């Protein structure tokens, strides 16, 4: 009933806004299910101790700032490193393209936010092979309904685990 | 339906001889047993003799002196009781029971008396 | 002549069922990473099928090849009671496996709070108690007076004991298994849509089809022939529908550990 999550992503992406206004610790609870999030910080920057943080974790919650472009290739290379092999295998990634309201002001609203998701999905469709999924979401700081999305994505992860167990897929 | 009607019994002196018969008025399958049981007034039914396709069984108190036989064409079973001791005074029934299914047809009964 | 032939194919089935059901138990008794309630629901099914294939079924094979019962009457009573008990416990183990899989694919996150380590133990207790209540039915009250010949071993076929136990031992678990597995099938189609319905349909189809193909002939011949006097079947068809229910306990280790990837990694490791 206690699911461990692994928060990751680049800095200035609203991870604290995800944590507060919804290696450090976080605990929250949706529908009497308790989630336990290990905030590593900047991936390949500091506090990258995967010995206990990635030990039987349920999912990795990558956070991307969808307003800046000078560090978007850095986040793309970060997701390419984490998704393919960073000692985190068969661990599904719940991607949060954060700060969606900070994109429409700088940019008709369909092609403004789907290309950015398409690059992360192009990276996620190179080493999947049915081992683990990727769940991308368009989130913003004025949207505190992200816990429902984390709940439903972990529900689908464990449902696919039970389907793979009982030989139904 | 099969209605076993037995006969042949009567009044025998001690050490005498009797020949019980049991008819069928029907058809018993060859994969069914057919036996003779005995109940004294006061005690319960005990097995006495039985003949089927797989074995021929006796009770250990009548083992040497009783003889069961079967005619499957006339569907009858005989019990030749020789050297009748004065404890066989009872009612003898014939049965047409199965080996492995709860199917048992039962006869009417025949009084057999040994005295001395 | 044919007694040795039928006896050696029967004993081959006995050794296959015993070896399979001891391999299912050895896959958990040595691999300590299998410790959940889902694995115990397969362990008790293997325990019931191992008790049937070890303690009951050699005497069934001897009774079939000899033609008569060569042991006592108390051994016949014990053998018939343990026969009904182990077959009923096997069917109810299949039923509780089906219920566990339904509330495992319908509530994936809320599964350790709805199937705890205490409610699964109580479900095992309540299926084994009901199997023992059905099997010690004719041992005091539910029995017409059997013949006193020691070389017969007649099963109880009372109309009212056959109907009640047939209902509460096959036809309620059949309806439960059908409902839970049809809902599992509906979930498994993502509630490539051709490669998903085919695999789940085949996987659940062999699971429900082996169960119905082994047990529905027996539980359709037994209450119908005990109630309608016109339908009296042959004596070869009764032995066939009797031994198909025995065949289910040898079929079960091929199905249910091979419907689990941890059991598929442990089964080929222990053999
Ligand atoms: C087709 C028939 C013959 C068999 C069907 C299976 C039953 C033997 C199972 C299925 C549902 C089970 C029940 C499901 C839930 C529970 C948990 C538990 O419930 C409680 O009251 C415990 C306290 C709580 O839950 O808060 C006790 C056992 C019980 C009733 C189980 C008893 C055994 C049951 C009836
Ligand atoms: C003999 C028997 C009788 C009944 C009733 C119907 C008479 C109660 C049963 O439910 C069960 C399970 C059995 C055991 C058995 N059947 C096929 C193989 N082994």
């Amino acid at each position: 009933a206690t699911h461990r999550l692994l928060l990751l992503g680049a800095d200035n992406s609203g991870k604290s806004t995800i944590v507060k206004q919804m290696i450090f610790e976080t605990k929250f609870q949706v529908d009497k299910v308790n989630f336990h999030m290990f905030d590593v910080g900047g991936q390949r920057d500091e506090r990258r101790k995967w010995i206990q943080c990635f030990n039987d974790v349920t999912a990795i919650i990558f956070v991307v700032d969808s307003s800046d472009y000078n560090r978007l290739q850095e986040a793309l290379n970060d997701f390419k490193s984490i998704w393919n092999n960073r000692w985190l295998r068969t661990i599904s990634v719940i991607l949060f393209l954060n700060k969606q309201d900070l994109l429409a002001e700088k940019v008709r609203v369909t092609r403004a936010k789907y290309f950015i998701r398409d690059e992360f999905l192009r990276i996620s469709t190179a080493s999947g092979d049915g081992r683990h999924y990727c769940y991308p979401h368009f989130t913003c700081a004025v949207d505190t309904e992200n816990a429902r999305r984390i709940f439903n994505d972990c529900k689908d992860i464990i449902l696919q685990m039970n389907l793979r167990e009982y030989n139904l897929v | 339906q099969v209605q076993l009607q037995e006969s042949g019994g009567g009044l025998v002196q001690a050490g005498g001889s009797l020949r019980l018969s049991c008819a069928a008025s029907g058809n018993i399958s060859a994969h069914w047993k057919m036996g003779w049981y005995r109940q004294a007034p006061g005690k319960e039914r005990e097995f006495v003799a039985g003949i089927g396709y797989a074995n021929t069984n006796y009770a250990d108190s009548v083992k040497g002196r009783f003889t069961i036989s079967r005619d499957n064409a006339k569907n009858t079973v005989y019990l030749q009781m020789n050297s009748l001791k004065p404890e066989d005074t009872a009612v003898y029934y014939c049965a047409a029971y199965s080996y492995y299914r709860d199917h048992s047809y039962w006869g009417q009964g025949t009084q057999v008396t040994v005295s001395s | 002549s044919k007694a040795i032939l039928l006896g050696v194919i029967l004993g081959g089935l006995i050794l296959f069922g015993v070896l399979g059901n001891i391999l299912v138990i050895l896959s958990v008794a040595c691999h300590r990473h299998l410790h959940s309630v889902t694995h115990y629901y397969i362990v008790n099914l293997a325990v019931a099928d191992l008790l049937l294939t070890s303690t009951v079924l050699p005497f069934s094979a001897i009774f079939e090849v000899l033609g008569y019962w060569a042991f006592g009457r108390v051994f016949c009573n014990i053998w018939a009671a343990v026969d009904v008990l182990c077959c009923t416990a096997s069917i109810m183990g299949l039923c509780i496996i089906s219920i566990d899989r339904y509330i495992g694919v319908s509530y994936p996150l809320r599964y350790p709070t709805i199937v705890t380590q205490r409610r699964g133990l109580m479900a095992l207790l309540c299926v084994w108690a009901l199997s023992l209540v059905i099997s010690i039915g004719p041992l005091f009250g539910w029995r017409q007076p059997a013949p006193e010949d020691e070389t017969i071993c007649q099963i109880n076929e009372e109309p009212g004991y056959v109907l009640f136990s047939a209902l509460g031992s096959f036809y309620l678990p059949l309806a439960i298994i059908l409902v839970m597995y049809c809902r599992v099938y509906v979930v498994a189609k993502r509630e490539l849509k051709f490669s998903r319905e085919k695999k789940a349909a085949k996987t659940l189809g062999i699971v429900v089809g082996c169960f119905v193909l082994c047990w529905l002939p027996f539980f359709l011949v037994m209450p119908i022939g005990s109630f309608f006097p016109d339908f009296k079947p042959s004596e070869t068809v009764f032995k066939i529908v009797f031994w198909l229910g025995y065949l289910n306990s040898c079929i079960n280790p091929i199905i249910y550990p091979c419907s689990s990837q941890e059991f598929k990694k442990a089964f080929q490791n222990v053999l």
